[PDB]
RNA sequence: ACGAAUCUCUUUGCCUUUUGGCUUAGAUCAAGUGUAGUAUCUG
RNA sequence: GUAUGUAUUUAUUUUUAGAUACUAACAC
């Protein structure tokens, strides 16, 4: 049973790896590696901006920036479609400021994990 | 009732819903970067 | 001075030089312009 | 002299409980598993139904005392000390902890 | 503005609301800064337990230490352990010399009279009549060494 | 007071309006959680009072006096599988807190299983925490029989542990318990370990001193002065 | 366990050369909380202070170049940029400002932060910047429209320092809860958090070569190998609390800076301390006054420059005698732990 | 003696005149809840039974905290399995409330 | 992104016998009838031609964690309003399943954002 | 005879209802005055 | 020549003189 009790927690992550051997090398992350993750990171990041400044209300800031849908067994297929707005009637109907509390969803526990008398006279 | 004794965790603010108000600090200035040789 | 002595340069610095405009970092100027 | 690191202390409450434990069950004696479905990992394990109602009223009754004798310096502590002059009961306690501060 | 005017009207002002800092809300900024950097030391060298009630009381020695030192009163705790006295000395000597150096800056841009608040005409005569005192007293004492 | 059940509901309200009021304000200030927890316990409303306890941990899971309240409401209420859950997840947080670790054995023994604190123990031990846990395991196998256990116990106590006075613990168990033919083997076992390894150094002078003649001396207990000084002899040669 | 132990007594580690004072520059009125070098050319610092001020010294002379004010607060860090030519300050009035290194004057503010903001660091490939400070958040910021594009919720209080990395994670952050998080920043959440610590971390350094970090606390200073996460090293430290900052020579010299005025020095790889020193506060400041509030080398490696608490700028230099006749430091006896 | 008899007074109070206020309006609204409470009591001896009133919503988006589980925060999962004292518990607590409805506490 | 990227949850039933549908796509449309958020609408017609149209009320995230269908809140498979498939579940087993549902406001508006899955829906 | 338990009291340990911010100490400083509503003290 | 705050449920949910007084956008 002794697997289940403190499950998550181990010896072997309180003992450092380089005492066994000391010049044990950690590899600094080649080159053609950081060329992919500069150019996900990039692309995703300019996904943000650009849906940022086609939002809000400035027809100046947008200067600077598919059926898509198979449906359940694709039976029906579908073609999505956008609509045009009245550009006086207010685009998002429904974006409203309101304050929400999240909860924080815990799946794991993280251990955290560490290695007076006379002491307090002084303290 | 008085001092601060904590901050308010901007998390709060991560989860609320965007007003979307346009401010005059935000108006598109020195568009361009500049890169060094 | 003393509480150092002999290797360390105590300076102690006011004023400026190198007067505020100067560039600090060196514009790259590719082409020559005669213009 | 002197002051108890919070494990040493630990231990002591520990051995204390143990010690009393021991006390039950021999006077008990002068008076006289583990199932994991398949389907769920969800462990079931046997028990008792005595001495798990001996816990719970070890527990509650070892809050009571603490909850009385700590009680009792409550009124002990205020009767004590009429020296100096106090506005308020906070106040005569707080003096009192300029006394162990000395 | 009728832009703001207008989504706010719908739909409602912002939640969030930051606030920078400005003229008149900088020196309650500087406080905070500062008790919040004295509370991180004074914990991190406690070897363990304490907080609160240690907290508000070690806080409350450091306001103390300051008026102390605007009134040239040299501040000794009877007891108190030795390197937090270090840390308290060490904050509101920076604290000190902060002020004295807003002082010095508001009085030479009040000789060339250029739009000071009818307030910053009174604080600053007042930090520099306690310069002025300070200045004082330490000639006297001087003079008794 | 309270009458009938309209009457109470208000009295409810109320109050939980004032707690998440000023929980609302300070979500610090741990004893007002606690107490607030307490008061939906004396409502015989558990549910509600899990949730204030697992709130008041998402805030703080460092500060244990509401782990261990937060176990008693558990089994106060005769709620024990709830009270192991909480457990497993309690020590799994905090490793180092022995207080978390003697209370769960705690809880295991008043209900007599031993198989789950010997378990318990095991995992407790290989974290290598210190002493005190070690010297309370042997200290519960000598509640039970393990003889051939306790042995083992000690083996990776000391090897967990390189100091004399763990080996002093060692052979002083053997000796309170008589039996010589293993004695005499361990003290062996001890010296031949320091002189094998001693070019590391770890084992200060005295402890040797203290280690030679406490088996030397023992020998002469057994008369077996042949055997005493001849061991003396060896450890002069072997020291300056 | 025995057998790590006389693991650790095969190795013998990695002889270095100690270090001494060169130069010291007075010439700030406040503290000097941060320093940050010209990545390039190696002829400047940019030196933050708590006088709201910041002040460019040249590096070969110590002269002053040139001073640029524009914050109202004192000004905890200051991080300057390879591929471009500017130069972000960050401070405790709750904003980060652009500097445009050719014009000296600031071009951009980015908004957002609800208190103050302790640390900047500028991402390596992406013209991002990552702030951080009392919000409790990581901000992270594209750098040429000033929109907050991401931001990291996480860490229980404040957040003392933030690293940038190429790679995964691209984000590494430090708090006064006492952990360290490596982020993800493309989901937006943890990678590995690292709990190691028992108090506040106060300071970090990412080694320029071996892509690991370097992490402190009061009494102990760790490493931590990056990509999986692991543990890496210990730095043997008694009390040297409290430990400010940590910077990284390309010789895998580990600089710790100390409270107490003491400059700790390691080898990076082995966790030996080989020197300790002591400051000379100065001529009329106080003993509690002796700190060390930030520090860097230079591109080489070969200069250390700490600001320290006595308003005081001090350059140390790495001595070219030493060698084996006398430079040997403490010589490696790992005690038990 | 009159100036030391109001030295005496003054000496004694430290309340203020926001904290009193405070003091005096909880004693007033706590005056009001028993004013109402016994109204229901003396309805209900007529047998007409009238049920209390919350106290309207200060804001838009205000919470009542009987009327739901405020934030609900799961324990957690966990290997030991309950699911048997959940039960015991229910059982309890319809007892303790199957109670007040008679014997009134 | 976080809202769009999930796609839409339709029953085949309500969304007729046609081959080939089009539906529009408004990026904020009403919040929802449960959490009371806003989401992403979608119009269509079952028809070309048919006068009625179809609006999704329900949130993905609302509608997930129940397991149901956004135009017609009836359980994904089998077709069945909620307040049943969680007694005819519960007449297995015997009391439990019941969907406890969010009063106030931030109750429901936290409610909804939590990844629960529900006490109902886990069974289907 | 000592081991063990309950109750009571005293001493040590732990602190329990035991001072929660900044600015020019944040600034200032008395018989103060007439009449009037209402409380109540004495023969 | 007081902000500000609380409450405003009507239409019926199944079983003998006055002294010491407090105060007053009321009279320098
Ligand atoms: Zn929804
Ligand atoms: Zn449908």
């Amino acid at each position: 049973l002794t697997d289940q009790i403190a499950k998550n927690v181990k010896l072997d992550d309180f003992i450092p790896k380089r005492q066994s051997n000391f010049e044990l090398s950690v590899p600094l992350p080649t080159k053609a590696e950081i060329q992919e993750c500069t150019a996900r990171t990039k692309s995703y990041i300019q996904r943000l901006v650009n849906a940022k400044l086609a939002n809000s209300n400035n027809r100046a800031s947008s200067r600077y920036v598919a059926p898509a849908n198979l449906l359940l067994n694709n039976s029906h297929h579908i073609e999505v479609v956008s609509k045009q707005m009245d550009p006086l009637l207010p685009r998002f109907v429904g974006k409203k400021a309101r304050k929400v509390v999240a909860p924080t969803e815990n799946d794991e526990v993280v251990p955290v994990l560490h290695m007076g008398e006379a002491d307090p006279n002084e303290w | 009732h008085r001092p601060q004794l904590e901050a308010r965790s901007g998390a709060k603010a991560a989860a609320y819903t965007p007003t979307g108000i346009e401010h005059a600090r935000l108006l598109p200035g020195h568009t361009t970067l500049k890169y060094r040789k | 001075e003393h509480p150092y002595g002999k290797e360390v340069e105590v300076l102690m610095e006011t004023k400026n030089t190198q007067s505020p405009q100067t560039p600090l970092v060196e514009p790259v100027t590719e082409r020559t312009k005669l213009q | 002299r002197g002051g108890i690191s919070y494990d040493q202390l630990a231990k002591l409450s520990y051995e204390k409980t143990l010690r009393n434990l021991a006390t039950q069950t021999q006077n008990s004696s002068k008076q006289d598993k583990v199932q994991k479905d398949t389907k769920t990992g969800k462990i079931t394990i046997a028990d008792d139904d005595k001495l798990v109602n001996k816990l719970a009223v070890s527990l509650q009754s070892e809050s009571k005392k603490r909850y009385e004798a700590r009680k009792r310096q409550m009124q002990n502590a205020k009767t004590l000390y009429g020296v100096e002059s106090f506005i308020n009961d906070k106040n005569k306690q707080f003096n009192e902890k300029l006394s162990r501060e000395s | 503005y009728i832009g703001n005017l207008i989504t706010r009207q719908f739909e409602g002002r912002s939640n969030e609301i930051v606030k920078t800092t400005t003229k008149q809300r900088l020196d309650a900024y500087y406080d905070l800064e500062l008790r919040n950097s004295v509370m991180d030391d004074i914990l991190e060298m406690m070897p363990e337990s304490i907080r609160q009630k240690k907290a508000r009381t070690i806080l409350q020695h450091l306001s103390e230490a300051w008026r102390c030192w605007k009134a040239n009163i040299p501040w000794d705790v009877p007891g108190m352990p030795a390197p937090i006295k270090k840390i308290i000395e060490r904050y509101i000597k920076s604290k000190a010399d902060a002020w004295v150096s807003a002082a010095h800056y508001n009085r030479e841009r009040i000789k060339r009279g250029a739009h000071v608040e009818k307030t910053m005409v009174k604080k600053n005569l007042g930090r520099l009549t306690r310069l002025w005192i300070k200045n004082e007293q330490e000639r006297q004492r001087q003079i008794q060494k | 007071d309270i009458l009938d059940l309209e009457e109470l509901r208000e009295y409810q309200r109320r109050k939980r309006t004032e707690y998440e009021g000023y929980l609302k304000r300070n979500r610090l200030d741990m004893g007002q959680w606690i107490r607030y927890a307490q008061f939906e316990i004396e409502q015989h409303d558990m549910r509600r009072a899990r949730s204030i306890f697992e709130r008041a941990l998402l805030v703080d899971s460092s500060f244990i006096p509401l782990w261990i309240r937060y176990i008693d409401a558990e089994l106060k209420v005769k709620c024990i599988n709830h009270a192991r859950n909480l457990m497993n997840r309690a020590i799994s947080t905090l490793p180092r807190v022995d207080k978390l670790w003697y209370k769960y054995l705690i809880v295991e023994e008043s209900l007599n299983n031993v198989e789950i604190v010997r378990s318990l123990y095991t995992k407790w031990c290989s974290l290598e925490p210190g002493v005190n846990a070690w010297n309370s395991f042997v200290d519960f196998e000598i509640r039970q029989k393990n003889w051939n256990g306790v042995r083992e116990i000690y083996s990776k106590y000391v090897m967990a542990h390189p100091q004399m006075q763990t080996w002093l613990k060692w052979v002083r168990f053997e000796n309170r318990h008589g039996n010589t033919e293993f004695t005499r083997s361990v003290y062996s076992l001890a010296i031949d370990t320091v002189a094998n390894l001693q070019n590391l150094q770890i084992w200060s002078d005295m402890e040797v001193a203290k280690l030679v003649n406490s088996f030397a001396h023992w020998e002469a207990a057994q008369q077996e002065y042949e055997r005493s000084s001849a061991l003396y002899q060896i450890a002069i040669e072997k020291w300056p | 366990i025995v057998n790590r132990y006389e693991k650790l007594l095969s190795q013998r580690p990695e002889w270095h050369a100690p270090w001494k004072l060169s130069r010291v520059i007075n010439g700030h009125l406040g503290w000097v909380r941060c320093v940050a070098i010209d990545p390039v050319d190696n002829e400047w610092f940019i030196t933050g202070s708590n006088d709201t001020t910041m002040k460019v010294w040249d590096l070969a002379t110590g002269k002053l170049k040139t001073t640029l004010a524009g914050h109202v607060m004192t000004v905890r860090d200051v991080a300057v940029s390879d591929r471009h030519p500017y130069l972000f300050s960050v401070s405790e009035d709750k904003t980060v400002k652009c500097w445009d290194l050719e014009k000296n004057q600031i071009i951009r503010d980015y908004y957002g932060h609800l208190s103050g903001v302790r640390t900047v660091s500028i991402h390596p490939t992406l013209d991002l910047i990552a702030t951080a400070g009392r919000d409790s958040v990581i901000k992270l910021w594209d750098m040429r429209t000033r929109i907050p594009v991401i931001t990291l919720v996480g860490h229980k209080g404040p957040i003392n320092q933030v690293q940038c990395t190429p790679v995964d994670p691209q984000v590494v952050s430090s708090s006064t809860d006492a952990t360290v998080r490596l982020w993800d920043v493309v989901a937006g959440k943890t990678m590995k958090v690292l709990t190691h610590h028992k108090r506040s971390v106060r300071a970090t350094a990412l080694h320029p070569k071996e892509f690991s970090v370097a992490s402190a606390c009061t009494d102990d200073i760790r490493s931590w190998g990056l990509a999986e996460g692991s543990l890496l090293t210990n730095f043997e430290s008694e009390k040297t609390g409290i430990i400010n900052t940590l910077s990284i020579n390309q010789d895998d010299v580990l600089f710790a800076g100390g409270d107490n005025g003491v400059l700790s020095f390691y080898d990076y790889k082995s966790g030996h301390k080989y020197q300790s020193l002591a400051t000379r506060e100065m001529v009329g400041s106080l003993e509690g006054e002796r700190s060390v509030l930030c520090s860097t080398f230079d591109k080489t490696g070969l200069r250390l420059i700490t600001g320290e608490a006595d308003k005081s700028i001090k350059i140390w230099k790495q001595d070219e005698t030493a060698t084996k006749e006398s430079e040997p430091g403490l010589a490696w006896n790992p005690n038990l732990s | 003696k009159e100036m030391l008899a109001e030295a005496r007074a003054r000496l004694l109070n430290t309340q203020g005149k926001k904290a009193t206020r405070k003091i005096r309006e909880r004693m007033l609204e706590e005056s009001k809840r028993i004013a109402e409470l016994q109204k229901r009591r003396e309805l209900k001896q007529a047998g007409i039974n009238v049920a209390i009133k919350k106290p309207k919503k200060k804001y838009g988006t205000d919470i009542d905290y009987n009327e739901d589980i405020v934030y609900e925060q799961a324990p957690m999962p966990g290997i030991y399995d309950t699911s048997t004292e959940d039960r015991q518990i229910k059982k309890k607590f319809e007892q303790f409330e199957r109670k007040v409805n008679r014997k009134g506490l | 992104d976080e809202i769009n990227e999930p796609p839409p949850n339709i029953c085949e039933q309500c969304l007729g016998d046609e081959a080939n549908i089009r539906m529009t796509k408004i990026p904020q449309g009403s919040e929802c009838k449960i959490c009371t958020l806003p989401f992403t609408l979608y119009h269509f017609k079952t028809s070309k031609r048919s006068n009625n149209i179809i609006k999704t009320l329900i949130c993905v995230r609302c509608a997930t964690q129940r397991n149901i269908c956004q135009c017609c809140m009836l359980d994904s498979r089998w077709h069945i309003p909620i307040q049943l498939r969680d007694h005819l579940i519960s007449l297995v087993n015997e009391e439990n399943v019941m969907t406890e549902e969010a009063k106030n406001d931030m109750m429901k508006r936290f409610l909804s954002l939590k990844n629960v899955k529900l006490g109902g829906a886990q069974i289907t």
